[PDB]
């Protein structure tokens, strides 16, 4: 059968379990969303993004740096979180390639 | 169906027996067993897709949204937010397999789920669940003895590490770190061989420090026959490399002494003040002079120190580390051959450790520094430094290497090895079928069911590898019966041969025996339950 | 009724009075019995209860099950209480007591419904209870030979019986050997605190073990503990109640100095105090050191340098077991550490047991203690294993003090039913019905065995009534054959005190429940 | 729930059987306290202050608001006993509940419900046979006092108990009055043709038996006489009102000079009909329809008594009793409209009688048949309703005694004898059906047990003495006269009830057993229950 | 359920079930014996068998 689509639900109120096709669906759409977000900043004619934070300070940033853009976004997709952490690690290792790695993974 | 006792007295007077009987639930009899079996079947069918080299991973998200990608059944069922008590029993089962063995955490769950799935049909046919549990116990005894029978032995010496690298590679075949398969297996082997009383005695994993740092490549993961610390030298102008380092390990902060008892030193005159002043000066100088006179070229404190001590260390050419943790202090002592000193007066040239290299290591554009201590003579401690492109693969590599270390440990405890690829399960299923042909008719259905359940691991391996379960399993079973060869299993990697003894697919005999024993015992405790009474309140 | 201007009791007082109240009490007791019925016997099942916190408990033990049921019925609380009392005085029979009490009530329900005065019923119950108790004391088999092999056989069989209903029945011979080995080591009070029961998750039941010595889990070691050795081949053991670390010499102590030389002297004095304690501990010859109180990092490293072993924060019970096994005394002061107060074992080790680190003191020949180390795949698996072993251990203790055995499978129940039927056929005719009802009630144990096993309880009870009326006293249910059998020869042995106390408690509960004629619930504040 | 996914609850196995038994037991405990000469009455308050006092088990279970189906079954059982017999409505419920109780006890012991049902069916058959063969008394051997004794036994436990000494006479007389013979010359006693009126006021002892008929009606006009001696009675099933043209008839005037005559016929038509009636000699005219004031004036001037809105059943009874013919129309087979004096009935008197500020009509000494009315007189409407119900039970009992001329003794005699005989008879039938038949036997004892319990006496001792007597009767052929022994609840001692006069119609006990057995079997077959949530 | 688990296609299961159905129709036809409607005893026995399962079986 299946964990969720079973006659009895085996989970606490609020949990969930995306199976084979639904899992790859969420994963691919999230990663590709992250990638399509961070591209268009790629290359000499790349354009910047605005990081209009909604906090009580409403910090404002204008960046073409993929690492900063991905750090400063509220992600809820786990695959997108993976790509975000990957760009952060790229920024730590070297100082360039965070958008190239993000776009490549996507 | 539920709601415990419902009568409300024949006379018409209130009938209240249990507290919140109206809010409480209860399931009795065969329907309770069927609910248990469905829950276990769901858990097992979730896990069976993470089984074998071609097994896939699961991405767990915690309460605060952190992601963990893993193939480890124990880690999955621990990260899994279950509310069904039978699912909790299966989580406990997998955790138990991890505690005792450190591998098999996914096989146990699949096998227990299969045993209960077969008990479902046996109960449908009308057999008492206890008779099912007893037939399963009997068949489990048969399979355990048959494992002892078909088992093989491997050499656990440090001169021929190939059987151990093969075992560790089999363990790490199913994990994401098989991209550096042998590189990972080798170091797991060397780790357990470095830290072990190899007289078939224990392996203390506290002597293996598994450290991870984002950055680098998986290929950079390595074994340091020594220690790594997340600290740097105390002063920024000290040297970043020390060769032939004589180490003084200290748990005394380089600060003026202070009694533990409530004390009040009274200053009553300018002379008392000047005496205090020079006392402080002379204490700092005397500490540094005591550290120098022992001959040390490096100091390692546990409790941090102050500006005067730091500058005196620099001035006297004494590189020094501060704020090292108790466990790291212990590991440095064990590795360098040094003794931990609580005060400077007790410091001597013999209590010092020796490290052939103490280095400060950078990590690119980070500002983060680490301290490596290595090239010790006979370090009984070791570190596995893991690198990678994201924290997910680093943590998965950590747990995968833990599996490999536990496997090498189990080899050091018992050198006997059974051959995997589902071959051991097929052979045990054959043995149980044979012994069932001899028992009285009624415990024969339960032994045949145990055999059909043992056959779920080969089916799962074939299925995850795209093969047809029934076809492949029947063919390899027929071959096993004809040519006596309990090394015939599922070619998950499609190397052509079905002979796992040739493919170097190796499991530990204690591992398989523990899988079988744990699955059978927990299936017994589950079939023995026929009533449930949850709070059922749906509270907050 | 009418509404008074000033009512007598507080508004909300619920009073149930008369024959309906009594029949309702009996029905509540029937409910409580039903809640544990299916746990009876080798074919018995376990119950899973879940608390408000969401923690599940799985048990075959009737006392446990009833403790977990949040029973609030004043009359049904009595069955819970008598199951508790059974677990107290004996340790087995908790389900049998509840079944017997509820069946007494069920059997007298018809006569209660037709207005029979309860005093008559309680008189009949008291009479039949005395008769059945004296009959058990009369026909109980007590071998008067004091032979050691037969006295170990008897305990082994009684333990196997007490365990042939649990999830460890498939190893019950195994566990029975250990249980006897366990209780045959305790000295004269057979203290349960003198038997240690550790639960190490991971492993199989057969991987469980008994250590004729002591074992306890590693206790929050400091730095240097891995530099210590972990095996000793004839160690002397210093058991202490001593905090070994740099500390305020006293909490109400205040040092006052006016000189840096005095300051230095005070610092060195603290250090010399500690080092003096450590030097006394070291010169006593003790290579192993255990403290009920912490042992600091300084002391840890000190003992590591002297090639000694140290463990602090050891629990009081584990310390007393180490004492009773190794043979020393616990010292709050280290100033007189003679070999008289030091302990000794043939082997000390620290090993890994299923993810945990455990210290084993093994080889103690003068040991008045044993330690069970139980393996299993779940906290509740191991907990029910512990409960099963507690049943077996209490059984073995009671048998040691009185080796007077009867047979099980309902053999004794059928014999007492026969004797009481016979007795009832010789009395006027009012007590006749009630004592015959007592007799018919006693039949619930073999009946429930057959039910839980999946037989035709009617036919089997007919066979038993016949074989017990033809001559034959230990014939009861044979479960694996779905038949009857001489259970005394099949070795289904049960200490007589078990059934004696079961009848006593069940009859007392029935008499109490039947004497209540009114229930008055006051409103809760 | 779970796998099924049905939108409802499901009880299964011992649970639902226990529930069914609890429900039946509840219903039986409701009525147990109202059984026998020592049973007591019940109040029932209808959530609005409407009060009902009663001892009738069928009435009690009708007024209750029951939700459980296993309890609705017993309510319907009491209703069926009340329809088919008229007595035994409480005993049948108690017996069905006890059969359910013991049968569920057997099913708990894992005797299959089919076997319990087979045993119950066998025991019912053999109990019926044993009654019909050994426990019946012919009322011919006893005469008329047998009817009085049966009436008194039925009236014991009611509010006309101690006065039975006199009420039974009335009851017996009433049935004898309404006796009529049909084709095959078989005598039929169609009670519900005895009229029963209630009138609070004078004591019960002043209740009246009218040889004739009593109508809860009065004359239509205060100018009419209120007593007529040589009553010639005309029973009409049509109304005497101003004539209205029917739906498909319209008056359309095109010459005003005709309008007057048309209006005049609207009344003269009715006048002519009344004149025809009065032309025959009819002094009393009862009609199911209405009578306009215009017509009442004709009756007034003729010296006649007209009564309107009489009930069809009262009219049928007055017609049958007086010799009259109910006419729906004054129309003959000759296409004209006339009224013959042969269509009249006769009666030696018709009066408007005063009864506690409320008048009724009394038709006394009708010829062509005797009829019967009973005016019950008590302290208030509650008592009067209880008296009506008690009297209906007594009338039904006397009717059954007269149709089938067999009676059985009371006081638990029949149940004790059957308990003995069936506990001895079970030994021959199977091994499990044996247990079922023994339990049927033991269940039958719930009647004397309950009688003694209600009398506040030692049920155990009394029923044991009963069974001892009846065993002596069934094992000693010289002592069969002991069969007639049953309970004496005024002294707590067995007694020869055939000589004491405690008789019950055989059909009462027979039907009680048959219906109780079928009800128990019906409920005892349920092993599952699916209670769906309401559609809304 | 278990067939699907083995890794068989629902189409194969359905067709093999049709095969087993045809064979079972053959088998049941072979088992059967013909009857004449005049055989009142066979009719009474068929009706009794049909009624054995129902509440009306003591009245069969
Ligand atoms: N003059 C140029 N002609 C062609 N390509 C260029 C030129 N200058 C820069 N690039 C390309 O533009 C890219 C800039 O990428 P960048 O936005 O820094 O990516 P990331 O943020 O991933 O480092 C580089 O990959 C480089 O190949
Ligand atoms: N290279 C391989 N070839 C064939 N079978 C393998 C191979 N590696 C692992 N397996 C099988 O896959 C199963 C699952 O192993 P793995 O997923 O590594 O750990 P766990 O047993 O904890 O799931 C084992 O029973 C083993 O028989
Ligand atoms: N092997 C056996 N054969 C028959 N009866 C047994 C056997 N072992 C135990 N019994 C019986 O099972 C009954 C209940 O066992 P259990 O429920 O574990 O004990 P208790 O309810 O007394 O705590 C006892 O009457 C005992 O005599
Ligand atoms: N005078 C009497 N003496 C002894 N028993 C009686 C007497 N009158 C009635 N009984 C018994 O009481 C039972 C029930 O009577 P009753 O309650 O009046 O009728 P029902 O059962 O229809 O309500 C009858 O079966 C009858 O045997
Ligand atoms: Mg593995
Ligand atoms: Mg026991
Ligand atoms: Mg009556
Ligand atoms: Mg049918």
């Amino acid at each position: 059968a299946s964990l969720s689509l079973a006659p009895v639900n085996i989970f606490k109120a609020g949990a969930d379990e995306e199976r084979a096709e639904t899992a790859r669906l969420t994963s691919f759409i999230g990663a590709i969303a992250i990638g399509d977000l961070v591209k268009s900043t790629l290359g000499p004619k790349g354009m910047d993004k605005i990081l209009l934070s909604s906090g009580r300070d409403a910090s404002l940033m204008v960046t073409n740096d993929g690492a900063t853009i991905l750090k400063n976004i509220g992600v809820d997709n786990p695959a997108a979180k993976v790509l975000v952490d990957m760009s952060r690690v790229q920024d730590d290792e070297v100082g360039d390639g965070t958008t190239s790695v993000t776009v490549l993974a996507a | 169906a539920s709601m415990g006792t419902l009568a409300f007295d024949e006379y018409g007077r209130p009938f209240l027996i249990i507290k919140d009987q109206d809010r409480k639930s209860r399931l009795m009899g065969l329907e309770a067993l069927k609910s248990h079996i469905m829950a276990a079947k769901a858990v097992a069918n979730t896990m069976r897709t993470s089984l074998g080299p071609n097994g896939l991973d699961k991405m767990m998200v915690d309460k605060d949204g952190d992601v963990t990608v893993t193939n480890d059944g124990a880690t999955i069922l621990s990260m899994m937010d279950v509310d069904h008590q039978i699912a909790k029993l299966m989580v406990e089962l997998s955790k138990s397999q991890d505690d005792e063995i450190g591998d098999g955490t996914t096989g146990v769950v699949v096998l227990a789920g299969a045993l209960l799935e077969e008990a479902e049909q046996l109960l449908d046919r009308g057999i008492h669940p206890i008779r099912i549990a007893d037939g399963y116990e009997q068949a489990a005894r048969v399979a355990i003895e048959h494992l002892d029978k078909i088992s093989d032995s491997v050499l656990v010496d440090i001169k021929d590490t190939e059987p151990l690298i093969q075992t560790a590679k089999t363990t790490l075949g199913s994990k994401v770190v098989n991209s550096c398969h042998r590189q990972m297996a080798e170091i797991a082997v060397n780790a357990v061989l470095t830290v072990a009383d190899m007289e078939r005695r224990d392996v203390d994993f506290e002597l293996i420090k598994v450290e991870g740092k984002v950055g680098g490549r998986l290929e950079d993961t390595k074994l340091i026959k020594g220690v790594i610390v997340d600290k740097d030298f105390s002063h920024p102008q000290m040297p970043k490399k020390v060769e032939d380092a004589k180490i003084a390990i200290l748990t005394c902060p380089f600060e003026p002494p202070k009694p533990k008892t409530k004390h009040k030193l009274d200053v009553t005159s300018v002379e008392d003040y000047k005496a205090l002043q020079k006392y402080e000066k002379e204490k700092f100088e005397e500490m540094i002079q005591q550290i120098k006179e022992t001959g040390a070229n490096l100091a390692i404190c546990q409790w941090g120190f102050d500006d005067e001590a730091n500058h005196l260390l620099l001035q006297n050419n004494l590189p020094a580390v501060r704020w090292v943790g108790g466990p790291e202090i212990e590991l440095i002592a064990i590795a360098t051959g040094g003794r931990i000193v609580p005060r400077f007066s007790e410091l001597t040239a013999e209590k010092l450790g020796f490290a052939g290299l103490v280095q400060e290591i950078s990590f690119g554009t980070t500002k983060d520094k680490m301290l490596v201590i290595e090239q010790c003579k006979n370090s009984r401690a070791v570190t596995i430094f893991i690198r990678g492109g994201n924290k997910m693969i680093i943590e998965e590599a950590k747990r995968s290497l833990h599996d490999a270390l536990c496997v090498i440990r189990n080899l050091i405890r018992d050198n006997r090895v059974v051959y995997g690829g589902g071959a051991a399960e097929i052979s045990c299923a054959l043995a149980v079928s044979q012994e069932a042909d001899k028992c009285p008719t009624l415990e024969q259905y339960a032994m045949r069911a145990f055999a059909d359940a043992l056959e779920v691991i080969p089916m799962a391996l074939s299925e995850n590898s795209g093969m047809n379960p029934i076809q492949t399993m029947t063919e390899v079973r027929a071959r096993q019966v004809k040519e006596m060869n309990p090394a015939l299993g599922i070619d998950c990697l499609h190397k052509g041969t079905n002979d796992m003894k040739q493919q170097h697919v190796i499991e530990t005999l204690i591992g398989k025996k523990q899988q079988i024993s744990l699955a059978t015992q927990m299936v017994r405790m589950i079939l023995k339950i026929d009533d449930i009474r949850k709070p059922g309140e749906s509270e907050e | 009724m009418m509404p008074t201007p000033v009512i007598l009791l507080k508004e909300g007082t619920d009073s149930s009075q008369g024959i309906p109240q009594l029949v309702s009490n009996i029905s509540a007791c029937q409910v409580i019995a039903e809640a544990v019925r299916t746990t009876l016997g080798p074919r018995g099942m376990d119950k899973l209860i879940v608390d408000g916190r969401g923690k599940a408990t799985i048990s075959n033990d009737g006392a446990t099950i009833l403790k977990l049921l949040d029973v609030v019925h004043p009359a049904a609380k009595t069955l819970v209480d008598i199951a508790k009392s059974q677990d107290a005085e004996v340790g087995d029979g908790t389900t049998s007591v509840t079944l017997l009490a509820a069946e007494f009530l069920k059997q007298v329900k018809p006569y209660v419904e037709e207005g029979l005065h309860p005093q008559i019923i309680i008189r009949a119950f008291r009479t039949a209870t005395q008769l059945a108790v004296n009959k058990i004391k009369e026909i109980a088999v007590t071998v008067k030979k004091a032979d050691k092999v037969e006295q170990r056989k008897l305990l082994e069989k009684c333990a196997m019986t007490a365990l042939s209903s649990k999830l460890i029945s498939q190893q019950k011979a195994f566990f029975a050997k250990m249980v006897v080995d366990a209780v045959m080591m305790l000295d004269d009070l057979l203290q349960l605190k003198m038997i240690g029961i550790k639960k190490v998750q991971g492993g199989a039941l057969e991987d469980s073990q008994l250590v004729a010595g002591v074992a306890f889990k590693k206790t929050f070691s400091y730095a240097g503990f891995e530099m210590q050795p972990k095996k000793y081949h004839n160690p002397k053991i210093a058991l202490l109640n001593v905090e070994l670390e740099l500390k305020a010499e006293k909490d109400n102590a205040e040092i006052r100095v006016h000189t840096v030389e005095d300051y230095q002297a005070i610092v060195d004095a603290e250090w010399n105090i500690l080092y003096d304690k450590l030097e006394k501990i070291h010169h006593s010859g003790a290579k192993v050191v255990l403290s009920k109180l912490p042992i600091g990092d300084v002391a840890t490293q000190y003992f590591a340098d002297r090639d000694m072993f140290c463990a602090g924060r050891v629990p009081e019970e584990d310390l007393k077991r180490t004492m009773m096994a190794c043979g020393g005394s616990i010292q709050t002061s280290v100033n007189a550490l003679s070999a008289d107060v030091l302990g000794r074992c043939q082997v000390f080790e620290e090993t890994q047991i299923g993810g945990e680190r455990y210290n084993f003191f093994t080889g103690c020949p003068k040991a008045k203690t044993c330690t069970f180390i139980l393996r299993g795949g779940a906290e509740q698996f191991m907990e029910e294993t512990e409960r099963s072993l507690h049943d077996a251990i209490m059984i073995v203790r009671r048998a040691i003090k009185n080796d007077s055995v009867v047979a099980g499978g309902g053999a004794i129940e059928m014999e007492l039913s026969k004797y009481l039927r016979d007795y009832s056929r010789t009395i006027p005719g009012k007590q006749q019905l009630l004592i015959g009802a007592y007799a018919k009630a006693l039949e619930i144990i073999p009946r429930q065995l057959c039910d839980n096993a999946g037989f035709d309880a009617t036919n089997i009870l007919n066979k038993l009534r016949a074989r017990h009326a033809q001559g034959g006293t230990w014939y009861g249910v044979d479960i694996n054959n779905e038949d009857i059998a001489d259970n005394f020869e099949a070795f289904v042995w049960e200490p007589a005190m078990v059934r004696i106390n079961a009848l006593t408690a069940a009859s007392e509960a029935a008499c109490l429940i039947v004497s209540v004629d009114e229930t008055i619930k006051n409103p809760r504040s | 729930e779970g796998p099924l996914s049905v939108f409802g609850d499901r009880s299964t196995g011992e649970t639902i059987r226990s529930q069914n038994v609890m429900a039946a037991a509840s219903i039986a405990n409701i009525v147990k306290s109202s059984l026998g000469p020592v049973g007591l009455d019940k109040m029932l308050v209808d959530d609005i202050g409407d009060v009902t006092i009663t001892n009738d088990g069928a009435t009690i279970l009708k007024l209750l608001e029951v939700e459980h189906p296993a309890a609705k079954v017993l309510c319907e059982l009491a209703d069926l006993q009340d329809k088919e017999v008229g007595d035994g409505t409480t005993s049948v419920v108690i017996i069905a509940a006890e059969l359910l109780k013991n049968a569920d006890e057997l099913v708990k012991q894992k005797i299959h419900p089919t076997s319990v049902i087979s045993g119950y069916r066998l025991a019912c058959k053999e109990a019926v046979r044993y009654i019909n063969e050994n426990l019946i008394v012919n009322t011919d051997e006893l005469g008329r006092d047998c009817l009085i004794n049966a009436a008194k036994t039925s009236m014991s436990s009611k509010i006309i108990g101690i006065n039975g000494d006199f009420f039974a006479n009335m009851v017996v007389d009433a049935v004898l009055a309404i006796k009529y013979t049909d084709i095959r010359g078989q005598p039929r006693y169609p009670v519900n043709s005895v009229n029963i009126l209630k009138a609070h006021g004078r004591s019960q002892m002043e209740s009246m038996l009218i040889s004739g008929y009593a109508l809860n009606c009065v004359v239509g006009s205060q100018g009419m006489p209120k007593r007529i001696v040589n009553a010639k009675i005309a029973c009409l099933d049509f109304s005497l009102q101003k004539t209205k043209m029917k739906l498909g008839v319209q008056v359309v005037i095109t010459d005003p000079e005709k309008l007057d005559q048309i209006r005049q016929r609207e009344s003269d038509i009715t006048k002519e009909r009344i004149q025809k009636i009065l032309a025959t000699g009819a002094n009393v005219i009862l009609t199911t329809g209405g009578i306009d004031d215009m017509c009442l004036k004709y009756f007034v001037e003729a010296g006649a008594m007209a009564v309107r809105r009489v009930l069809k059943r009262d009219l049928k009874r007055i017609a049958k009793a007086s010799g009259a013919t109910i006419l729906s129309t004054l129309a003959n087979l000759e296409g004209e409209e006339t009224f013959e004096a042969a269509m009249l009935g006769q009666a030696e008197e018709v009066v408007q009688e005063r009864i506690c500020d409320d008048e009724l009509i009394l038709i006394k000494n009708t010829k062509a048949r005797t009829s019967a009315s009973i005016i019950l007189r008590g302290a208030n409407d509650f008592m009067c309703d209880e008296m009506e119900r008690s009297l209906h039970d007594a009338l039904c009992v006397v009717k059954r005694v007269l149709e089938s001329k067999s009676v059985v003794p009371g006081g638990g005699a029949v149940e004790a004898a059957l308990s003995i005989y069936l506990e001895n008879y079970a030994t021959s039938m199977g091994s499990r059906e044996q247990l079922a038949i023994a339990e049927f036997a033991r269940s039958l004892l719930v009647i004397p047990n309950t009688l003694a319990v209600n009398a506040a006496q030692d049920s155990t001792d009394l029923v044991a003495k009963l069974r001892a007597f009846h065993n002596e009767a069934q094992v000693n052929p010289e002592r069969k006269n002991l069969k007639w022994i049953g309970l004496d609840l005024s002294n707590g001692k067995p007694r020869d009830n055939k000589q004491a006069g405690v008789f019950e119609p055989t059909i009462v006990k027979v039907k009680s057993l048959k219906f109780a057995t079928e009800a128990a079997i019906t409920i005892l077959r349920i092993d599952d229950l699916i209670k769906l949530h309401p559609e809304s | 359920t278990k067939l699907l688990q083995k890794g068989i296609h629902p189409t194969i299961i359905s067709e093999s079930f049709q095969k087993a159905l045809e064979k079972g129709i053959e088998i049941l036809t072979d088992m059967s014996r013909p009857v004449e409607l005049s055989d009142r005893e066979t009719l009474l026995n068929s009706a009794t068998t049909s009624l054995n399962s129902k509440v009306v079986s003591q009245y069969s």
